[PDB]
Order: structure tokens, then sequence, then C-alpha cells
């Protein structure tokens, strides 16, 4: 179909793939033009179809696929696309190698698009290929259906259903995998309105599963499981009436431990994932939780195979054995499910098993019981927090088990639950936990057990008071000093860390032990980077615990050693946090150490986005590394160095903390950090952590400059605010949008009055609109899915209200004009059924009056079942009578009723309504209305509301209510809601003889009476 | 040097 000329030229080029680079240039610069692209695509499609050289055909098919997107295939003439399609199809039906038909299939897929004229030759080609006796023909057909799922819509329903049913049952496992892949792929690509069309085939798929176990093909079973895992995340309700069959089948696979791990782990994952996508379905079925618990407990047993003495486990690291895969999966599975379903559902089936396993003569079951409880403790905390002497009655007796890994196992529970059940367990079970853990620190126990007990002491210490730790400290430290003398490095390192965080909790109670520990620490440093890092961490944490004055006995020597260590990646982080910790200790005396500490932080915080314009094949190949991630922006892939950008964030966080502590002392760096680090970080579109860290950096930097000193502060703020504003109408992540608004408020708070210009205020209104528009759109968005986590929208709308309030305040009103442009959207929120948008709109209006067609909804919102809506509404009515009558006085008995309430959840609402009474009662000044308002006192939660109730109370002054008058003030002060009504009260007590005056305070205890006298005359 | 899942 091409001139013989063009063929030899292009054949040479494709074959050449000095000689090669000349071909790559020739292709990309000469043969991808408006004048040559059609000839090239025609050529490559012919080579892929007809060439009998393996490499030429393969590359051409690959090249054709890539360049088909870029052209795009749409702008290709009719006569040539027809020839290209027909040649691709002819090559498909010919005899090609498996890999080439795969690449032909991928090439064919690029020629199917709603843009293009219909291609019914392909549909009929696929239908017959699916019946072919060659598995590769059947497999490749499903592959095309996977890449182009809309072809499934094109085939008649009575043809496509038998096709998949034949696919699920096919004698070839490659075909079955491809059939399942295509089936699931249909659901992840098409709208839900198309789902009830292949959905009826799920029973056929599930019924095909037992075949994999009969043929002994568990490897193919794992692949199908993974496809099923994806379907559960898309349409869990589809599994509802065959739920028990899924459960029993996964149970059967997992119990069969003659199978390999992949079939067993994927089966577990399938079971697990139901709890994350259909929690109500799991809870309405007792068989799920029982099976899940039973199956994970079996897998946790699989440890130390062919090693009953655990003589290999005793002799190794305190790191995890990477070979105990099924054990690891079982732990995470139980944890994940418990977190989703809660304690009240699966605490009982869990403990029904734990009671049994605790008494076994097989130590692996005794060990597993401890690990299971450790994994399930957090998710089941709502129940297990109450059964907290019960658990220790099982766990603590196992601490002295003959087998060391059961001992280790027992330490792990006490550690895990010290975190999950904090801070209540520290206050309640310190008498049982600490002696248990201490008894295992002794050197007669094996190294692994000492270390894990010491590790558990870190968990306990984190939320333990210094008063509780105090009588245990000496015994704790004498034991840990022994661990410090171990010949095993990981025992030494754990000893240092345990001591450090025991000291952190002990605080000033640790000054007792400074003189004996610090020289031992210095000795270690003077002579294993992990050791020295943990040692310096221990030294500085002790320093912050005992205080600056005590720390100064070794601080300079400690600092000199730090310098040697720094200029000599775990170590780098230990050194950074040590420097930062010393700054918290020394205060302003850290300033001379800034030239040492800051410059390396500056370098790391200036890292750019290490981007790699990447290509299809050599991706995923980069995904192996945890320090690399790849995403798609608009079609073309990219590869980004995530770790480098994570390090950037960590450095920015340290710079921010130094700036926060030092304040004015840090002003010298403000201009550099703002222009080279903070603001450029906002343009980091492939890492939202950097964007967030850059935003929070801004107000604190300006805060540093203001305290020290200005056109620079104004120029930097104008630059910072403008880029913050500009981010609002562009930022895709709603989470980041919240940070910018929050950053603006904090910035406005710092800069003060008149800090914004007319342009800025207008561009801010644009951003507010786009933020409100996209939030409304997302919130206005089941047969397949069960009915939150979306406080992201609420938190976003939260901060927006504070920015508007802040902007209104700094403009001193003149933002009223700009704010009218977005009232149409504001109005919709107020009159939308949905609570979050209602609350937002109400709060905005309240801030408006602060400086006709909304009163209808507000009065309706006054009696709302939601307290949040009543609070916002009451404030609006109250604020109306404040500095803006035909509505206030009529609603005045509505708010009487709303007041009558004093419950923690609704205490805030009834206190605003209360205050709303007091200023209707102030501007209009009824004496029975005031008597009603008086029994709403005192106001203890809302600060601004209480601030006024007592202001009014002092106006009504400057009978038998005198002790109700006083106590109303006492409770306000003591609850820290109000802060001189005191002056008024003292006068009321003055008009009484002293004996009657003093007896009012004859009901208050010493605590409050101490405050009362430092309050009154 | 702590205990975690």
């Amino acid at each position: 179909a091409l001139p013989e000329e063009v063929n030899r030229t292009l054949l040479q080029i494709v074959q050449a793939f000095q000689i090669r680079s000349v071909a790559e240039k020739a292709l990309s610069e000469e043969w991808i033009t408006e004048n040559n692209i059609e000839y090239l695509l025609t050529f490559l499609a012919e080579q892929a179809a007809f060439s009998q050289d393996t490499t030429v055909a393969a590359l051409s098919a690959v090249l054709f696929r890539k360049l088909a997107l870029k052209a795009p295939i749409t702008h290709i003439r009719k006569e040539v696309l027809a020839q290209i399609r027909s040649s691709l199809l002819k090559g498909f039906l010919s005899e090609r190698a498996d890999s080439i038909r795969h690449k032909l299939s991928d090439a064919i897929a690029e020629c199917v698009q709603d843009d293009l004229p219909a291609w019914p030759e392909l549909l009929q080609a696929l239908i017959e290929s699916l019946k072919s006796g060659n598995p590769n023909f059947r497999e490749s057909s499903f592959r095309i259906l996977t890449t182009v799922p809309y072809l499934i819509t094109a085939v008649d329903i009575n043809s496509i259903l038998p096709i998949f049913q034949s696919g699920f049952t096919d004698a070839s496992d490659n075909v079955k995998i491809a059939a399942v892949t295509a089936f699931v792929g249909y659901f992840k690509q098409l709208p839900k309105s198309e789902w009830s069309k292949l959905g009826i085939l799920l029973p056929s798929l599930l019924n095909s599963l037992p075949r994999f176990l009969d043929d002994g093909k568990d490897d193919a079973l794992a692949s199908v499981f993974e496809s099923l895992i994806e379907l559960v995340e898309l349409a869990p309700k589809l599994f509802k009436d065959m739920f028990d069959q899924i459960i029993q089948f996964t149970d059967m696979v997992i119990k069969n431990k003659d199978l390999e791990p992949p079939a067993r782990t994927t089966a577990l994952e399938l079971l697990t994932v139901f709890s994350e996508n259909a929690p109500q379905m799991c809870k309405s079925n007792q068989n799920y939780g029982q099976t899940l618990v039973m199956v994970t407990l079996i897998m946790m047993t699989e440890v130390s195979i062919d090693d009953d003495d655990a003589a290999e486990w005793i002799e190794s690291d305190d790191t995890d054995d990477e070979e105990e895969v099924t054990y690891d999966h079982a732990r995470q599975a139980l944890d994940r499910v418990a977190l989703k379903l809660g304690g009240e559902y699966l605490a009982a089936p869990l403990f029904q098993y734990l009671q049994q396993m605790i008494t076994s003569t097989e130590w692996r079951e005794r060990f597993a019981a401890m690990m299971a409880l450790s994994s399930a403790a957090e998710g089941c905390a709502d129940v297990l927090i109450g059964e907290i002497p019960k658990i220790l009655d099982m766990v603590i007796p196992l601490i002295n088990d003959p087998h060391p890994r059961v001992q280790y196992g027992c330490c792990n529970v006490l550690g895990q639950i010290s975190t999950d059940f904090s801070p209540f367990i520290q206050r309640t079970a310190h008498d049982r936990i600490l002696p248990a853990l201490i008894s295992k620190l002794t050197s007669e126990c094996t190294s692994r057990v000492q270390t894990h007990a010491a590790a558990a002491l870190v968990n306990f210490s984190e939320f333990a008071s210094k008063d509780i730790l105090e009588p245990y400290l000496d015994s704790l430290l004498t034991n840990l000093l022994v661990l410090l003398q171990s010949n095993k490095l990981y025992v030494q390192e754990q000893a240092l860390t345990t001591i450090a965080f025991i000291a952190e909790a002990a605080k000033n109670k640790f000054i007792k032990y400074y003189d004996t520990l610090m020289p031992l620490l210095l000795n270690v440093l003077k002579v294993n980077s992990v050791l020295k890092g943990k040692c310096m961490e221990c030294a500085t944490l002790i320093g912050f615990a005992v205080g600056k004055e005590k720390f100064h006995e070794h601080s300079q020597e400690l600092i000199s050693i730090l310098v040697a260590l720094q200029n000599s990646d775990a170590l780098r982080s230990y050194l950074e946090q040590s420097w930062s910790r010393i700054c918290r200790i020394l205060g302003d005396d850290f300033v001379p150490l800034l030239p040492i500490v800051i410059p390396p932080l500056l370098i790391t915080a200036k890292a750019t986005q290490d981007v790699g314009l990447i290509e299809e094949e050599e991706a995923a190949n980069f995904q192996q590394y945890p320090d690399w991630d790849v995403v798609q922006v608009q079609g073309k892939h990219i590869a980004i160095h995530t770790s480098v950008l994570d390090d950037k964030v960590s450095a920015m966080e340290l710079l921010q903390s130094y700036a926060t502590l030092l304040r004015g002392q840090f002003a010298v760096y403000v201009k550099e950090v703002m222009e080279e680090i903070a603001l450029p970080s906002l343009d980091f579109y492939l890492h939202d952590g950097v964007r967030a860290a850059g935003a929070t950096l801004i107000p604190i930097l300006l805060s540093c400059l203001l305290a020290a000193t200005n056109e620079e502060l104004v120029l930097l703020w104008h630059k910072a605010s403008s880029k913050l504003i500009g981010g609002l109408m562009s930022e895709p992540m709603p989470e980041i949008t919240q940070v910018y608004h929050n950053s603006l408020v904090n910035g406005i708070k710092v800069m003060g009055d008149n800090c914004l210009s007319e342009d800025q205020l207008a561009a801010f209104t644009k951003g507010v609109s786009a933020n409100l528009t996209d939030t409304y759109e997302r919130m206005q968005d089941d047969e397949y899915n069960e009915n939150e986590e979306d406080f992201t929208d609420e938190d976003l709308l939260d901060e927006i209200n504070k920015s508007i309030a802040a902007v209104l305040k700094t403009t001193n009103g003149h933002y009223l004009k700009n704010l009218e442009n977005i009232w149409p959207m504001i109005n919709t929120f107020l009159l939308d059924n949905e609570p979050i948008l209602v609350i937002f709109a109400l709060v905005v209006i309240g801030d408006l009056i602060q400086y006709n067609a909304f009163i209808p909804k507000v009065t309706e919102c006054l009696i709302s079942p939601d307290a949040r809506i009543r609070q916002a509404a009451s404030y609006i009515i109250g604020v109306c009578a404040q500095y803006a009558a035909d509505v206030c006085i009529p609603t005045l008995d509505t708010l009487v009723q709303i007041v009558d309430s004093k419950l923690e959840e609704n205490r805030s609402s009834t206190e605003n309504a209360s205050a709303a009474i007091a200023k209707i009662l102030y501007a209009y000044n009824v004496d029975t209305y005031t008597a009603n308002w008086f029994k709403t006192l005192p106001t203890i939660t809302d600060k601004e509301a209480a601030s006024f109730n007592y202001q009014f109370l002092s106006q009504l002054i400057e009978q038998s209510n005198i002790s109700a008058v006083v106590d109303s003030v006492i409770q306000a002060l003591n609850e820290r809601s109000l802060t001189t009504v005191i002056s008024s009260v003292k006068k009321l007590l003055g008009f009484l003889p002293s004996s009657d005056a003093m007896a009012i305070f004859n009901r208050y205890p010493a605590d409050i009476m101490e405050k009362v006298h430092k309050w009154f005359a | 040097g702590s205990i975690k899942k």
C-alpha cells in the first residue's frame, strides 16, 4: 500500500532501532509530521501484521501504539485508517507469535474510539476468535475487551453473556484469567448504569472457582482472587446473596496449608476487603467475623517452621523475619477488619478462641493468641477498654511461659495495649504492667525478651504521668543499665531508647538520675552510627527532661560531639532532632549555633521536583522502590523522586520550628526562606506535602520579621498573599485548599489592618467562588454500594468562613462589595437540604451583619434537630439586634423554648440562644423575659456569648437571686469562659451586712476559694 | 524502639 521507496527507508530505520540514534532522530524529526505520519502509521501497521521477523513486527506494533495516541488517530484520513484497520485485523487472524498478537491487540485497541467510523469487522473478528481452538486467540480477544471495554456494550447481550461464561470455564487458565480480567475491567471503566448487564454473571464466576483447586492450579487462583478483590471495591452488594459461599471458599483455601502462600494470602485479602467496602453486610452475618478470626489465628501460628526451640529466632535481630509471610498478612488482616467492624461485633468470637489458645501445649498457638490480641486491640477498643482487668488475667500469667517467643509475645501485647488503651490503662494497670515488664529486663531471660519488654516500656511511658512513673524509676533504670552492658548491639540501642523515653515522661523527676547516666552516655559517644544516634537522642531528651540549668553541666561537651558527628540516613535524622531539641532547651542561647544547624537545612529544603519524563515500559520498573512513584497528568506518564521531596518537607518543618521558637532571632533568614523555599513550594504540583509545608511556613516567617523590625515585610507579604490567593482557583486537592485559607488567616492576623489591596480582594473572591462551586459539585454526588470520611469538605468550608471573617475584619467592611458577587451560590447553600452547606451559609451571614431573603430559612433553622444549625441561626438573630426588631422580638419566645439543652453535645447551641436573648434585651430594653434569661446562666462554653451575658448582667446592676447572681459569675470565671462584672457583684454584697455577705461563699471548696479571693475585693 | 503494628 506504500511506494516501494518509503518501505526500504522505514524498514532500515525500524531495523536500526550511531546507526540507531540516526534512526531515532529520523523518526521523531522527519517522520512524525503532518506530511509523513500517515505513511509511517501505515508502514508500522503493515510490519506488525505481515513481517516475519520477530523484532521488526514487535517494535512496529509497539511504535504504532505509542504514535497512534500522539497523532491523534482522529485526524487521520478515511482511506488510510480503513487500510490500517484492515491490515491490523488481517495480521491478527494470521499466524503470529503470542507476544506479537498481544502487541497487535494493543495496536488494534488504538484504532477503536467513538471519534472514529464504526469498525464492525473487528467485532465479528473477536466473536469467531473466541471460539477458536487456539488459547492465544481466545486470550487476545478478552485482552482487547479489557483494553476497549465499550466493545462489550456493542455485542448483543445474548452473545456476550455466553462468551464470558465460556471464558470462566475455559480449559486454558490463561484464557480464564483474561476472561475474569475483562469481566472486572468492564466495571472499573463503565458507568454504574451499564453494570446491571454483566452483573448477573457473577454467580457463574464464583461457581467456576472450585475448579482451580481440582486441577491443582492455585497460582491461577491467586490471579482471579486479585481481580475479585477489585470487584468487591467497586460493587460489594453484588456478592450479597452468595456471601456465605465466598466466605466458606476462602476459608477452605486458607486452611489448605499444602497450598502455596499466594493463593492463601489473596484469599485472605478477599475476605478482609469485604469489611472495608461493605461493613453493614459483614455485621449482618455472624459467619464472616467468625471465619475471619479463625482463619487469621491459624495463619499467625505458622512461625518458626522446623524449629520448635526457636533457636534461630533467639539468635537473630529484633527486626522481623521477612520469611514469615502468612503470619504477617494475618496480623494486618485482623487489624484492618477490627478497625472497620469494631469490638461489639468481633470481640466475642475473638476471645472465644483466645481462651482456648492460651492453654495449648503447642507454643505457637499461645504465641498467636498474644499477637492476635495485639492486632485487634485498637479496633476493638470501644469494648476492650472496659474489660481491662480481664485481658491482663490471661496475658500476664503467660509472661513466664517456658517458651521465649510466648514471653516475647506477651510483652508485645502489654506494649500494644499500653498505646491503644491509653491514657486510662496507665492510670489503672501500672501496678500490674510495670512489674510484669520489669521482671523480664533481668539478664537471665533471653536477649529478644529483654529487648521487647524494654520496647513495651516505651509504649507505656508515652502516656504515663511523672507521678505514676516515679516509684518505679530506680528499679526501671538499674535494670536498663544492665541491658546497656549487653554484647548485642540491638539490646544496647533499645536500652538507650527506652531510657530516653522513660526520661521524657519522668520530666523533672529524672534529675535524680542525671549524674549517673550522663557520663555513661558520654563514654559511648567518645569511643555503630545507630548507637551514637540513639545515644545523642537519649542525652538531649534527658536534657529537656531535667531542664536547662542541669543540662548545662554537659551541654557544651555534648554540642562539640554533635558537631563532630554532623560533619563526619538514620543518623542524620537523629542529629537533626537533637539540635532541634537542644534549641528547645537553650532558648535564646541557641542563636550562636544557628550557623552550624541552618545551612544544611537550607540545602535540603531547596530541593526541586526530580522529575523524569517517562515512557510506558520502563515504568512500574521504577515503582519497585518505595522512594519512587509514578502518576499520569493528562495522558503522558511521569516518574518522581518522592523521598527527596519528603526530605524537603522534613527540612521545612525544622526551619519552621526554629522560626517559631526563635521568633525575631530568626529574622535574618526570613527573606531567603520565603523566596527560595516557602513560595516556590506552592508550585510543587506532584507532592501536596511540600505545598502544605510551604503554606504554613509563610505566616510564621513574616511573624519573625515583624518582631525584629518596613517595605520588605510588606513586599514579602504581598508576594506571599498573592501566591496563596492564586492557589485557590487552581489547587486540585481540597485538603490543600484548606491550608491556603488557613495560611491566609494566620497571615492576615500577623500583618494586621489594611494588609490587602483591591486586586487581591477581587482575586480572593474568585478563589472563594471556585472553592464553593467545586465543593457543591462534589457533595451533590446505592444498588451496588453501601451508604463519611468527608469532613474534608466540612473542614474546607470551616476554614473558608474564617478567611472571609478575617478579610472582612482587615478591610473593616469594604469586602462587603466584593462578597455580593457570590451571594447566588451562598443562597443555594442556605436553601440546600444538606447540613454542612447549611451551616457554612449561616456562619457567613453572621459574619456579614458583623460589619431580606435569609430570615425565612434562619427562623426555620432555629428549631432544627441539629444543634449546630440552631447555634448558627441563633447567633444570626442575636447579631441582628446587635448593630443592625420586626423579627427579633417575635422570635424572642422561640429562643426561650430552644433554651429549655444543658447537655455536652448541645450546650454550645443553647448558650448562643441565651446570649441572643440578652442583646435583644439590651437594645430594646420585658422584666419577665429577663427573669427567663436569668435561669440560662451561667455561660461556660462559648466565650464571646458569655462575654456579653455578663456585660448585660453588669448593666442590670451598676431579693433572693443574690447567690444565683454571684455563682453565675463564679462558674464563668472558674470555667474560663469570661475574661469586670466582679465590680458590680462586690457592690451588691456591699448593701448587705458582712455576715450575710460572706456566707455566699460558704459552699465553695478550697480550690475555688483560692481563686475567688484573687478575683474580688 | 517501640512496639507497633
